[PDB]
């Protein structure tokens, strides 16, 4: 029940997640345990966050900062802190605005991806048509 | 286990009568009901391992009759209702379905039991929107004027248009009478909502769709629209991306579905048009510069 | 029956798992097919016999003309005893394998086993009767799977085929009940048969 | 030989209505662009050498006397016809894509 | 069996031959003839060395009978093998002109002899198209819930060829001409395309015909068809999309190159 959570891509808030698994996995030894233990734990809350962000810039091109803010359940300084993180670390692409507006994950979109996907597209689409060639050959004898 | 004994020994011998036979399908069937045994006796540890070893030495096999594969099956189907896992009672009842004997030994009873099963999953169900190509089939087909195929059969076709207001009626009622559907209440409530969703994005197959669309289908307010939104994007059965500026969902893909009749003019129509334009260009430019074409 | 290549007609139908002839019918008529193979050669050793199988769908050609022992044996090897006995397209493709030989001086002789009732078409039968009268081919049936309890659609057919002439043509009836097939067919003309002419 | 079996050999590509629709993945075009244009800079240089002389008694001559093999005007007329070549084909096929298929 | 069948490359011989054979038994007016194929396989690239024919009647009325002696392929062959270890029978050719459902029970004969999946060679003799009138299909079967419970199919694979030097050097001493199917210059490669601008036309129009005969004549409506013109349609480019914009300024570049390329070659004839 544990992995599972996480692998699917619908996100899930900390606090919760927290109360949930806390009389079930802090029982077990290692990692999660006793006291020294505790500040190990600790780290699981980060991971829940990072997960989170990391499906929010795959489906969300565009979203506006307090909004982010409010699915994150932190305050506004330590969830600018957390996105600049991130970046440094490759996971997003991020441009952020601090007057409030806007925070976009979009890709920044270059001359290259436009045409790239085109070329593609298109061998793709000879590719189909002679496919159904093939196929209403078959249904003649069939018939 | 004295049958067993018996046949491996048979074998040995009436190989090099026949000259020619396979005799390796009688102990698959016989293995196949011992798992069977253990499911009854509600011992699911014993009975799996057999499972996988069934479906493994079955499949390397080339050539397989029906028989062999169907009882197999059975044997499947059996264990994830038992469990109480609807994804995967669905997998095995279509495979059983289509491999299924063109033996009448098998009893109006053990169908009308596996037809019941097969819409419950599909309620459940974690991709199932193929609701009415299941109904077309014998298993349920025939079996509607039963009243417990009445108001069953009445959801599903109530999450093909996608009505609200019908399915809020027959699920309170039937909600205490199934159990099933009490403990998997989130999943089911999910479940209209989805569909409509579906039926909504299908047919305005321009690219982008306001939120205010979605509230007003599903009835839901404007926080539970972007989550649902994302719902749809996670099975794949959409792809896009969610403006929330704007309060847009630009869909980019949509997910090849039945393709009625009215459809088949369709595309007729856009292809000739299409044929006109390669033909028209191809003309003209031949003209042009006609001297050189070695 | 001088210089004779023959296609035999070899039938594993799902009658032929049973026990009329003891102890198991299919292995009386393994025998048969051993026996047939020598009586012709005993005729005169330059015939020949080639082997196609009436079980399955469809035919299979095991073996072509040949003078090989081995040949008819492996191929009498592989048999599927849920086989089905089909009449018509194992007349029509034992003709073709005639028609293509080793030595194509050779006389053209089908002899087929009928081992399960017989209730192919007609009309299929009647038009067959009269291709073989143009190609002139004569046939013999060792029949015992027929007369259990179903007249003779072929005899007729073969009468009115057969002309003066070496070749006869000839619906032979073997007492179907616990006697031993091959013992039967050596202890019955087929190829102590006279000429016609 | 008969005109039945000169057809068969003559064919060889079935792929042809394929092949000349498809065009190259466009990362690649502007590499190459830019690597033809730098390369000419410098067999440009090497031009200017060649016809400093182009004085000496006999054209032969010259080639043995001082070695006016290792020609740089060879390399820049093959160089610019090649290219040039191509991005005809280019400017075509990609044209020719667009309002062919929308 | 194998799935070592990625690629087939066919020897400008086996092409050649099998269209002879076809005359040297004497088989037309709508018969078929098969023959054996023989060359090297058991590989991703399949190389087709040579063909022979092998006696066979064709009879139109049931398509559920047919002569092939068996027995002949196999002498035939293992004399073959001792000149050249690189022979082994690999399949055998079909002389068109089409697919048939009645391949199959030919099929099944030859796939007792074989290691691998036998490759199915259309050679077409009607000789048709700009492209080779040469299709490959090898025989798969597939694990496919359709109502059918397992598929055994023909699925297209596509055609290229591969020549030895020494049969090149003797095909272009056939020929006095200096071919067209090469993609060489640059005349012959806007030849190409203009061929290729006429080879789509017919394609798409028989797709039309296809769906016309649906909806009038009632061939049962076949899903999986139409699932992929959906698609086709869906994956369409589109005009007013700035995609067409970065084209434009793309074209720009290259026209940039062409006139200073141009430039470059009035130096070199007033040179």
């Amino acid at each position: 029940s544990l992995v599972k959570l996480f692998t699917t891509n619908e996100l899930m808030r900390w606090p919760i997640v927290q109360k949930t698994y806390e009389p079930v996995l802090n029982e077990d030894d290692l990692a999660f345990g006793g006291e020294a233990n505790k500040h190990h734990w600790e780290d699981l809350q980060k991971r829940v966050i990072e997960h989170n962000l990391r499906v929010i810039s795959e489906y969300y091109s565009r979203i506006t900062l307090l909004r982010l803010n409010e699915l994150l359940d932190l305050t506004e300084s330590q969830t600018e802190t957390y996105i600049s993180d991130l970046v440094n670390q490759g996971i997003i692409y991020a441009k952020v605005n601090r007057p409030a507006k806007i925070v976009n994950f979009e890709k920044p979109k270059n001359s290259s991806q436009l045409l790239n996907e085109w070329s593609h597209n298109v061998d793709e689409l000879l590719e189909h048509i002679e496919t159904i060639g093939h196929l209403i050959t078959k249904e003649e004898i069939m018939h | 286990d004295d049958l067993k004994a018996q046949f491996q020994e048979l074998d040995s011998k009436k190989q090099r009568n026949n000259g020619s036979k396979d005799h390796g399908d009688g102990i698959l069937l016989i293995d196949s009901e011992i798992a069977r045994t253990y499911l009854l006796k509600n011992d699911l540890v014993k009975a799996r391992d057999l499972l996988d070893d069934l479906e493994k030495t079955l499949d390397k096999k080339d050539s397989i009759p029906l028989r062999i594969t169907n009882s197999f099956y059975s044997t499947n189907s059996q264990y994830f209702k038992f469990k109480n896992d609807f994804n995967s009672f669905y997998y095995t009842s279509l495979l059983y379905l289509s491999t299924l004997e063109p033996s009448t030994s098998i009893t109006l009873a053990e169908r009308q039991q596996l037809a019941y099963d097969l819409s419950i999953s599909a309620l459940l169900g974690d991709k199932i929107y193929n609701f009415g190509e299941l109904l077309h089939h014998p298993i349920m087909e025939t079996i509607v004027n039963d009243s417990n195929y009445d108001w069953l059969f009445q959801l599903l076709n109530a999450l093909t248009v996608g009505d609200f207001d019908k399915f809020d009626s027959l699920i309170k009622v039937q909600i205490s009478k199934i159990p099933i559907l009490a403990q998997h209440e989130s999943f089911l409530r999910q479940k209209i909502c989805l569909m409509t969703l579906i039926e909504t994005v299908f047919v305005k197959n321009i690219r982008m769709l306001s939120f205010e669309d979605i509230s007003k289908a599903t009835h839901l307010p404007k926080d539970n629209v972007e989550h649902l939104v994302m719902r749809a994007i996670s099975l794949g059965l959409l792809k896009g991306s969610i403006d929330q500026v704007n309060e847009l969902v630009t869909i980019s893909w949509v997910q090849p579905r039945i393709i009625s009749g009215d459809q088949i003019t369709k595309m007729k129509d856009r292809l000739v048009e299409w044929n006109d334009q390669v033909e028209k260009l191809g003309k003209k430019m031949e003209a042009r510069g006609q001297s050189i074409w070695v | 029956m001088v210089l004779e290549a023959t296609v035999l007609v070899i039938d594993n139908s799902e009658y032929s798992r049973n026990g009329d002839f003891p102890r198991t019918r299919f292995e009386a008529q393994i025998d048969s097919v051993e026996f047939i193979f020598q009586a012709k050669r005993n005729s005169n050793p330059e015939n020949t016999v080639g082997l196609i199988s009436g079980a399955g769908a469809n035919p299979r050609v095991l073996s072509t003309f040949t003078a090989e022992f081995g040949k008819i044996l492996a191929g009498l090897h592989d048999t599927q005893i849920e086989g089905k006995l089909h009449m018509a397209t194992a007349l029509q493709i034992a003709q073709l394998t005639l028609k293509h030989r080793q030595n194509k001086v050779q006389h053209q002789r089908i002899v087929a086993f009928v081992c399960s009732p017989i209730s192919d078409s007609r009309d299929e039968l009647i038009r067959l009767a009269k291709t073989l009268k143009k190609n002139n081919v004569a046939v013999d049936i060792i029949n015992f799977g027929e007369i259990e309890q179903n007249t003779e659609l072929l005899d007729e057919f073969i009468a009115a085929v057969n002309n003066p002439q070496e070749e006869t043509s000839h619906l032979l009836t073997v007492t179907p009940g616990p006697r031993l097939l091959y013992e039967n067919i050596a202890s019955s003309p087929i190829i102590l048969e006279e000429g016609s002419s | 030989k008969t005109a039945k079996e000169t057809k068969m050999l003559m064919n060889l590509h079935k792929e042809q209505w394929q092949s000349g629709l498809k065009m190259y993945d466009y990362e690649e075009k502007e590499e190459s662009n830019l690597a033809a244009t730098k390369s000419m800079v410098k067999i440009a240089e090497q031009y200017s050498k060649r016809i400093e002389e182009e004085k000496e008694l006999t054209e032969e001559e010259l080639k043995t006397r001082y070695v006016g093999r290792q020609d740089p005007k060879k390399h820049l007329s093959e160089t610019a016809d090649e290219t040039l070549e191509n991005n005809i084909v280019s400017v075509l096929t990609a044209g020719v894509n667009s309002v062919a298929i929308k | 069996m194998s799935l070592q069948h990625e690629k087939v490359t066919i020897a400008p011989l086996v092409l050649l031959s099998a269209l002879d054979h076809y005359e040297r038994t004497q088989t037309k007016e709508n018969k078929r003839c098969v023959g054996v194929i023989l060359g090297d396989a058991n590989s991703s690239t399949i190389r087709v060395t040579n063909s022979f024919a092998l006696p066979f009647e064709e009879d139109e009325k049931n398509s559920d009978v047919w002569f092939l002696d068996h027995n002949y392929i196999e002498n035939m062959n293992e004399m073959c093998k001792k000149i050249n270890a690189k022979e082994k029978l690999i399949g055998w050719y079909h002389s068109g002109p089409k697919l048939r459902a009645s391949d199959l029970k030919i099929n099944e004969l030859f796939k007792k002899y074989t290691q691998n999946n036998p490759l199915l060679l259309i050679v077409d003799v009607k000789q048709q198209g700009v492209g080779l009138p040469t299709d490959a299909y090898v025989a798969i079967e597939q694990v496919k819930d359709d109502g059918t419970s397992t598929e055994k199919t023909f699925l297209h694979l596509p055609c290229t060829i591969e020549a030895e030097e020494a049969e090149e050097i003797g095909v272009e001493h056939l020929l006095r001409d200096v071919r067209d199917q090469a993609a060489g210059g640059l005349s012959i490669r806007l030849t190409n395309q203009l061929k290729s601008l006429k080879g789509l036309q017919s394609k798409l129009k028989d797709v039309v015909e296809y769906l016309d005969k649906v909806i009038n004549k009632e061939l049962p409506i076949n899903h999986t068809i139409l699932g992929k013109l959906q698609d086709v349609f869906n994956l369409l480019p589109n005009l007013g999309t700035p995609d067409d914009d970065e084209i434009d300024v793309e074209n720009h570049d290259r026209i940039n190159i062409s006139n200073n390329l141009q430039k470059a070659l009035t130096v070199k004839t007033n040179d």
